[PDB]
């Protein structure tokens, strides 16, 4: 069966920035138009990024255009997300998941995986 | 059909590539398209004929869908387009419809959730509301659109978990009111559209026997839901021999001693009435719905979890 595992996510201060990772095994990588999406306390699901099978192309919600960059390993079946000029607004539970988003950037697959955090916040330590 | 996977499709400003076949039924499939430039995904609708009675009827449909698109429970309308007769690859005129992806069909979504028993009320509740919130949208246009063909085959579960209705094939804006003014030809021919447009076990009175003079308009659809909530609740469909001797007489009975959707039962019975007249209206059973939401502090319009989660 499917397997998603998530790391990188972090306590980071605004402005700063992380990297996401993402291995997948379990299904056709290769074949595979994946994305990296959050769930937001109080909002819930909304689609981030997204990348073609082959890396042809490269999507973004509007609110981390020009911010963050998708790449993907297909050698390796690994997904990235770089995370630069950090807001508040991306604090969240980051997941990776295969297909796209549907309407008002709802994704088509709703998360299984554990998710890494992501914490935009100038805290010493986790509260 | 099959092959037209990996193909991209312009709709627009939309550059859609098919991505896998959802659905084939008859002369349309139903494929998963995504676009190249944003990602989002897409339901693409393909029917292949060079028949322009279907031409028209394709036409028709499209319009009912462009009027209403926007419901919650309607599936939402994107772009469409008509390629003709030489300009196809198949030699045929192509028909494009380009709508919201859903999850699946509701249909797929039941039979995964007979091994964990029967559905919840609150699931019943939400699934019937939902579905008699497309129609009460339906029966509000100016004129009013009869779908002709309410059943569970024809719900999908939306991306959220609503329920949406997608096919429109059947709908009509024309209502019969049989008189002692009309002929034997007339009474056949008007049997002879209705038979091709509805489910037989679905089928009305007022369609059955053409001489009695029921008007044969909206009142139809009431007949159809009556029918969807029975078999939501209970195993099987009111009429499901359909036989026409039980439709046209209103023999069916619910189960006797079923305690689980007593609450539904005084609905079942209203909205399966003989005389379409003494049916209830969409307002009334949505009216009835909203009050039994109510009184269980369940909000009708909310996803149906219990489906999707699986
Ligand atoms: O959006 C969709 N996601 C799906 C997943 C599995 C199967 C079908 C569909 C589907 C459909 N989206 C649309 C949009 C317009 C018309 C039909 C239609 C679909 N499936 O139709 C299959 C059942 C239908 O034939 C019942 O009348």
């Amino acid at each position: 069966q499917v397997q998603l595992q998530e790391s990188g996510g972090g306590l980071v201060q605004p402005g700063g920035s992380l990297r996401l990772s993402c291995s997948a095994s379990g299904f056709k990588f290769n074949d595979s138009y994946m994305s990296w999406v959050r769930r937001v306390p109080g909002k819930g699901l909304e689609w981030v990024a997204g990348i073609w099978e082959d890396s042809s192309a490269a999507h973004y919600r509007d609110s981390v255009k020009g911010r963050f960059t998708i790449s993907r390993d297909n050698a390796k079946n690994m997904l990235y997300l770089q995370m630069s000029s950090l807001k508040s607004d991306d604090t969240g539970l980051y997941y990776c998941v295969r297909r796209g988003y549907s309407g008002d950037y709802r994704p088509i697959n709703n998360p299984s995986s554990q998710g890494t955090q992501v914490t935009v916040s100038s805290a010493a330590a986790y509260p | 059909q099959s092959d037209f996977v990996g193909q991209t499709v312009e709709l627009g400003e939309l550059r859609l590539r098919v991505r896998r076949v959802l659905a084939e039924g008859g002369f349309a499939f139903v494929y998963e398209a995504q676009d190249v430039g944003s990602g989002r995904e897409y339901a693409l609708k393909r029917l292949l004929s060079n028949e322009e009675e279907k031409n028209r009827a394709i036409i028709q449909e499209v319009c009912f869908m462009k009027k209403l698109s926007g419901h919650p429970n309607i599936v939402q309308f994107c772009s469409a387009a008509s390629i003709g007769k030489e300009e196809s690859d198949t030699g045929q005129a192509e028909f494009l419809l380009l709508t919201e992806l859903c999850k699946g069909q509701l249909v797929e979504f039941l039979k995964k959730m007979e091994s964990r028993g029967p559905l919840s009320c609150d699931t019943v509740l939400k699934i019937f509301y939902q579905t008699c919130r497309a129609v009460q949208h339906m029966h509000r246009q100016k004129p009013p659109i009869i779908h002709r063909d309410l059943k569970v085959e024809n719900l999908l579960l939306s991306n959220q978990g609503t329920i949406k209705l997608c096919d429109f094939g059947s709908a009509t804006t024309i209502s019969h009111y049989p008189d002692y003014s009309w002929s034997a030809q007339r009474r056949a021919l008007v049997e002879e559209e209705i038979t091709r447009n509805t489910t037989p076990m679905y089928r009305t009175p007022e369609i059955i026997d053409l001489y009695s003079n029921f008007p044969i308009g909206e009142k139809q659809d009431i007949w159809a839901l009556g029918c969807i909530l029975y078999l939501l609740c209970f195993r099987q469909h009111p009429f499901e021999d359909g036989a026409k001797l039980r439709i046209v007489n209103g023999k069916y009975s619910i189960p006797p001693h079923d305690t689980q959707y007593t609450v539904f039962h005084s609905l079942i019975r209203a909205m399966l009435q003989v005389n379409p007249e003494e049916r209830l209206s969409i307002a009334e059973v949505v009216h009835q719905l909203q009050e039994i939401a109510a009184a269980r502090n369940v909000n009708p319009k909310s996803p149906i979890t219990e489906l999707l989660e699986q």
